[PDB]
């Protein structure tokens, strides 16, 4: 149209007439232009298979669990075995209460569903929310042979784990996050971590912590630096693909999937700082993925999938890093003549090697194509350039922090008012307290089962075992991202003041609503009284 | 060799069916590309190539059978 | 019969599937199997994803296996000793009482981390044969971590080939086969995993209200942010099957809408619920200036050859014309989406011609022949949905649109471009088209919705950078903050004004009356046949 | 030092007019154009008319329930805080400055 | 017959009697609704028992009287027109279309 010819405007009046191979072109308007190409397209053919068998044949052939108490509450949260096809149907709103098959919500459902509301206040309008796999099918196995004496059921064990994910994400909600002490104490233990060892996340350079990915200090109305609330962890907007910043936790890809571990980035040993997936779904390094050249970012106001993971050559990563020397992951070049040395991106970062992201923004970085304009200029302890100091006290510190690492992994820890508890894990996972097991032991008492305290005990270490497994992302797919978290008492006040006034609004709003719906109920028999009436008055 | 492949295909013939269908899974477990291994689960057939199977999975296969023979 | 050796050693076995599947058969036999593990057998090939994990989980408790590989260096911080804050203050304070804070009791001890392990073990040999290995193959024909090792995708019953590699996590992409449930969209490996799921999910329908029920398609309007995570989940699906579908875990804005296949199941005595069965969705932002009424569109392969697609197609040109408002698909676009538009937008507008023609002939007789009318792009655009540039550019593809070759500029009373139909034969034949097709069709009468009004939000539950007045008031009201007011106040009250009206109905009718009412054209002001081209 | 308070509370400050209205206008445009003589057309509408209804009145509940759950858990965290602070004044010994 | 239009007429008598007070009922709600915020942020009754919660406006027409830096008179009174919960019905659109 405007491409084509602008002798015609959309309202310009055309006159209508009509009296009483062809191959396609492709347009796109790329760089500014016009394409042109016949008729080829993809021509891949799909394939599919409807299986043969569903997972009916695949239930289990016996039940042997007899749930002699609450059956109704399992089998109403779970299932064990004109009028529905009309306009008279209305349209399923987003609160459309399940009253399907065979629901006969009873007073024993109720009373079994406050009963379970009373065992904690964070259970009310409890719900089901893990499915147990097959090595915890083996772990029932042993419980119920060993505590439970072959009477708890899979529903049971499913029910007592996702009580223990509804009670510890509670407690992780209402996690204070941070105040002025403890910040001052993550900053100091950060600045030490840096000046010791070495940092690639930028924090520590500064009490201002730097950016991540582009290791800046700029942030303005359209750039601002933001942080998260899962790690120390900051990123330009534009340098990190944050398109909208939700008001409250904001946390990273990582923080957000695998919620908190140090996963592999598969080009680096290290694994801190900024995260983003690739096509295949392995957290890689941002800054990684920007300084190899094979590895390319797809959506470059998103930044968010990193592809180029099978495009890279065996020659990079057959090269080593002398920095870490780990044989594994992929490693940059240097750009000295005659040479031929690599290492990880983040290696160079932590040692302090001379790295240049050019006059190239990080979006022409991260564009997938390097132009003779674009110099991404790292080099080597050995080849950095004038005004660099050398890095050989970087090359230490790299080498302090990952023989540290390795001295980690071989060594131990090793072991009235005192009270030295401990509810973490080295995978800073949690670990269920004597009051999630108390509170198992309830719901044993619930269901009405053989109950040891150390059966409860035991099934919450698997349980804590169960999320070390998982590596940090929930057990159960359980979400209130409201950030209470870093509030403070004052602002809490404010916040509760400002909820009565608006509960006081949302009151008389609901009574507004009512008398609407009794209303348009009103209005409903209206129209048909009308024509209860007109049928007879109009016609005889 | 440590084991004998032959009096071993004997055993196999001597287990029964689900000692059967558990050979069968934990080869369709441990398939390695140096193996030539074939399941038709569509029809439920499998065929295993003994010569190309490692030692690993043989002698393990052999304690399999030693234990569900005698 | 049942076994036979061939004198090559292989070994013909005959079992039954369903018995090799068994859940409870398929974990015993496991844990049975589980101690005959040599640990020297060869890993020439594939690594398994479970034994990845479970060596993870291994060289991180400490207990020395570098049967493989090699170990993975981060781990923890080194001060884990008594020094840490949080062993003084456990769960930030939230419990009080000591004897509900303690944890001498369940800080999981070296033994039970042995027991854990072994669990973990007898279940190795039951996960390959539960998730990697698949129920159903043909795999027609003419180091491994990097990419993906992902072959089949299950959907309500059946298997499916990827076409694109999604950004699952890796837990779920380095397996074989991934299970997706068709309702809740979670997306677990096992298929115990996937069976006890399909127990759980009895919320049969998906979330969000429902916008379009005919037969048994329906629509769902499922908003952006009321619902954050089924939103993620439809997306990472969505990328196995769409090449540019790159904004798939930041959906706070966009208002999918999902199509179904509803079906009442009453097999059981108990259950008749009605099964809406996930097919197809298009992602629609949820306020842009550059005019997308469809910013990700797909239907499932396992769903094609029933038009689904332009189905779905039709409804966000319906959708729009609802809006009264002027929207195009996003502009980069798939090759194949490139022909599906082509195709769709000739269709359009030859229905759009055809509804002229049958107008006009209603005033046949009344209004003189000779007399021609005079549409617009507009005139267009406000009963189809599409731009004023999409409609030139999908009547180029029907080649009705003729212009004249020099330019008498002089009087403007002249005539540039014509709209010239060649043949009513030809054009109710590219429309024909879909008469033999049998698609499903927007039927308008049954969508029951409104345009999404935002407030100062825009509807995200937070603030991005990105007509004019709330694209200023987004600006504007951002501010700095560290970790000209009072809009849509009055949108019930823009009733007052017959500019825009309500319904597509009433749209089209006042459009159509309008320029029946336009002034007519003589057929004597250009009948020169070489003129036009 | 403080901010906005209206940014915590979006939900029910924003989206529940936003929907509010938005269900409202729909309502109104059911109505004004239900053709008073068409008994399909009646019966969708005064059907269409409930269901909203119900809609409207079931929306501006669960913000109220979602309002009731916030007022719990905000000052269950403000005991919580209470509680954090009055603890970690004590190992300021420990803590590094 | 005769009998069956009395009954039914009526009974519609009896309806549109209820209709119309459920009509004055949100009316008068709704004046009272707004009203609320001029009797909670300037003389405060509700919203506050003392001058403290200086944010005591309403949901729907109140953006900035919900913040504590709201000093003015802005959003004292209203128009018939941000009456929204009457205008639902469509019988109540046309009895002010005839009013007007
Ligand atoms: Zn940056
Ligand atoms: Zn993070
Ligand atoms: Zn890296
Ligand atoms: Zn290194
Ligand atoms: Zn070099
Ligand atoms: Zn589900």
């Amino acid at each position: 149209f405007q491409d084509f010819y602008p002798d015609l405007n959309a309202d310009t009046l055309l006159p209508f007439i009509v009296p009483l191979k062809s191959v396609q072109t492709k347009e796109l308007i790329f760089k500014g232009r016009v394409t042109t190409e016949p008729l080829v397209l993809k021509k891949n053919e799909v394939e599919f298979q409807k299986c043969k068998i569903t997972t009916n044949e695949l239930k289990g052939k016996k039940n042997p669990y007899c749930v002699r108490f609450n059956e109704s509450f399992i089998s109403r949260y779970y299932h064990i075995n004109k009028e529905f096809d009309g306009v008279e149907a209305p349209y399923f709103t987003k609160f459309s209460s399940k009253e399907a098959p065979n629901i006969t919500i009873s007073t024993s459902t109720k009373s079994a569903i406050q009963k379970f509301a009373s065992i904690s206040p964070n259970l009310v309008n409890f719900k089901p929310q893990y499915d147990m796999d097959e090595q915890d099918e083996l772990y029932l196995h042993y419980l119920n042979k060993r505590y439970f004496k072959d009477q708890m059921s899979h529903e049971i064990f499913e029910i007592l784990m996702t009580t223990l994910e509804t009670e510890w994400f509670h407690i992780e909600k209402h996690i204070p996050s941070t105040n002025s002490l403890i910040a001052r104490h993550n900053i100091l233990r950060d600045c030490k971590n840096y000046e010791l060892y070495g940092s690639d996340d930028g924090t520590g350079l500064s009490m201002d912590q730097a950016c991540a990915v582009c290791l800046g200090t700029d942030s303005d109305n359209l750039n601002t630096i933001v942080f998260c609330d899962g790690c120390d962890i900051a990123v330009h907007q534009e340098c990190y693909g944050i398109i909208f910043i939700p008001e409250g936790k904001w946390l990273c890809r990582r923080c957000m999937i695998s919620k908190n571990n140090f996963a592999t980035c598969l080009m680096c040993p290290s694994h801190t700082g900024a995260f983003k997936q690739t096509d295949t779904g392995s957290w890689v390094h941002n800054i990684c993925a920007l300084w190899l050249p094979e590895l390319y970012f797809s959506n470059l106001h998103y930044m968010e999938p990193i592809e180029g993971v099978q495009n890279v050559s065996v020659s990079r990563w057959k090269l080593n890093c002398y920095i870490c020397k780990k044989k594994m992951g992929a490693c940059i070049q240097c750009f000295q003549r005659n040479c031929f040395t690599a290492y990880h991106v983040t290696c160079a970062r932590r040692a302090g090697l001379y790295m240049s992201k050019g006059k190239c923004t990080i979006q022409e970085l991260a564009s997938n194509q390097f132009s003779q304009k674009y110099s991404v200029e790292s080099f080597c302890h050995k080849h950095a350039p004038r005004g660099w100091q050398t890095s050989i006290e970087g090359i230490n510190k790299a080498r302090k922090y990952f023989s540290l690492l390795s001295t980690l992994q071989t060594e131990t820890p090793q072991h009235s008012k005192f009270n030295k508890t401990i509810w973490k894990t080295p995978n800073q996972t949690p670990v269920a307290p004597h009051v999630f097991a108390e509170i198992l032991q309830k719901v044993v008492d619930f269901f009405g089962l053989a109950n040891p305290p150390a059966g409860a005990f035991d099934i919450c270490k698997y349980w804590s075992m169960k999320r070390e497994l998982t590596g940090g992302t929930p057990l159960t797919a359980c979400f209130e991202n409201n950030s209470l978290g870093s509030l403070t008492e004052e602002q809490v006040q404010t916040r509760i003041d400002f909820a009565n006034d608006q509960l006081e609004d949302l009151y008389r709003l609901k009574e507004l609503t009512t008398l609407v719906k009794k209303r348009t109920q009103a209005s409903n028999s209206l129209s048909r009284s009308r024509k209860k009436v007109f049928d007879i008055v109009k016609s005889p | 060799g440590s084991v004998d492949l032959e009096k071993l295909a004997f055993g196999l013939t001597k287990l029964n069916e689900d000692d059967l269908v558990g050979v069968v899974q934990m080869v369709t477990d441990n398939k390695t590309p140096e193996m030539n291994v074939t399941n038709n689960v569509e029809e439920g057939e499998f065929i295993i190539d003994l010569y190309s199977l490692p030692e690993g999975l043989l002698k393990s296969l052999w304690d399999y059978v030693k234990k569900n023979t005698e | 019969p049942n076994i036979e050796v061939s004198e090559e050693l292989k070994v013909r076995i005959k079992y039954d599937s369903i018995k090799f599947f068994n859940f409870e058969r398929l974990i015993s036999k496991s844990s049975v199997i589980a101690p005959l593990v040599n640990k020297n057998i060869t890993s020439s090939g594939p690594l398994i994803g479970f034994q990845r994990r479970v060596n993870r989980l291994k060289q991180t408790w400490d207990l020395a296996t570098e049967n493989m590989e090699y170990p993975y260096s981060s781990d923890n911080t080194p001060f884990r000793d008594n020094d840490s804050w949080q062993w003084y203050v456990p769960y930030g304070g939230t419990i009080k009482k000591m004897k509900d804070f303690s944890t001498k009791r369940t800080l999981p001890t070296w033994e039970d981390k042995i027991k854990f392990l072994t669990f973990l073990e007898n279940s190795k040999s039951a996960t390959y044969i539960n998730g990697n290995v698949s129920l159903c193959n043909h795999n027609e024909t003419d180091n491994k971590v990097w990419f993906s090792q992902i072959e089949y995708i299950v959907l309500r019953n059946y298997e499916i080939k990827p076409w694109y590699t999604s950004p699952f996590p890796e837990h779920i992409n380095q397996n074989k086969m991934v299970f997706i449930c068709e309702f809740c969209l979670k997306y677990m490996t096992s298929r115990y995993t996937f069976y006890r799921h399909q127990l759980k999910c009895l919320t049969f329908k998906p979330p969000g209200n429902e916008i379009y029920r005919d037969g048994k398609l329906s629509v769902w309007e499922i908003d952006g942010r009321e619902n954050v995570l089924y939103c993620q989940n439809l997306c990472l699906l969505a990328k196995c099957f769409i090449n540019s579908k790159t904004l798939y875990y930041d959906v706070e804005p966009f208002i999918f809408y999902i199509l179904t296949e509803r079906e009442d199941t009453e097999n059981h005595p108990y259950q008749n619920a009605a099964k809406f069965h996930f097919v197809g969705y298009f992602s629609k932002e949820k306020f842009n200036s550059n005019d997308y009424n469809l910013s990700c569109i797909l239907t499932l392969p396992i769903y094609q050859r029933k038009g689904y697609g332009q189905f779905l197609m039709e409804f966000s040109y319906l959708l729009s014309r609802k809006e009264s408002k002027f929207g195009t698909p996003e502009k980069p676009l798939s090759d194949l989406g490139l022909l599906t538009y082509r195709t769709f937008w000739k269709i359009k507008c030859a229905e759009v011609l055809l509804k002229l023609r049958d107008s006009a002939r209603r005033r046949s007789n009344n209004k003189n022949e000779d007399t021609f009318q005079q549409v617009s792009l507009n005139d267009i655009a406000k009963l189809t949905g599409m731009i004023p540039t999409d409609v030139v550019f999908g009547l180029e593809q029907l080649q009705v649109l003729y212009r004249h070759k020099t330019r008498s500029l002089s009087s403007l009373d002249d005539f540039n471009y014509i709209i010239k139909i060649d043949s009513w034969n030809r054009i109710e034949n590219i429309y024909k088209t879909w008469s033999s097709k049998n698609y499903p069709r927007v039927k308008y009468d049954k969508l029951l919705w409104e345009p999404i009004i935002l407030g100062p939000s825009f509807g995200i539950n937070g603030m991005m950078n990105l007509e004019n007045y709330n694209n200023s008031r987004a600006h504007n009201k951002r501010r700095r903050r560290r970790r000209t007011v009072s809009s849509l106040t009055e949108y019930m009250c823009d009733y007052k004004n017959t500019n825009n009206d309500r319904l597509i109905y009433q749209a089209e009718k006042r459009v159509l009356e309008s320029i029946h009412d336009r002034k007519g054209i003589p057929r004597s002001k250009f009948s020169t046949e070489t003129h036009w081209e | 030092s403080d901010s906005d308070i209206r940014y915590s509370f979006l939900s029910t400050l924003d989206h529940l007019p936003c929907e509010l209205i938005r269900s409202l206008r729909l309502m109104q445009t059911i109505d004004l154009f239900k053709n008073e003589e068409d008994e399909p057309g009646m019966e969708r509408a005064c059907r269409d008319l409930l269901l909203v209804a119900t809609y409207i009145n079931d929306l501006v509940d669960d913000q109220i329930h979602f309002l009731k759950q916030h007022k719990k858990e905000l000052e269950i965290q403000k005991s919580v805080t209470k509680n954090f602070n009055s603890s970690l004044e004590n190992i300021k010994s420990k803590l590094t400055l | 017959l005769k009998a069956e239009l009395k009954k039914s007429l009526q009974d519609r008598r009896e309806q549109e009697d209820t209709f119309d007070n459920l009509q004055q009922e949100i009316y008068d709600k709704e004046t009272e609704y707004f009203s609320h915020n001029s009797n909670n942020n300037h003389s405060g009754h509700g919203g506050a028992h003392g001058s403290k919660s200086h944010y005591s406006g309403n949901i729907i027409k109140g953006f900035d009287t919900f913040s504590k830096s709201h000093h003015s008179h802005a959003d004292s009174a209203f128009n018939n027109n941000d009456r929204i919960f009457s205008l639902s019905s469509a019988t109540y659109v046309k009895q002010q279309h005839g009013q007007s």
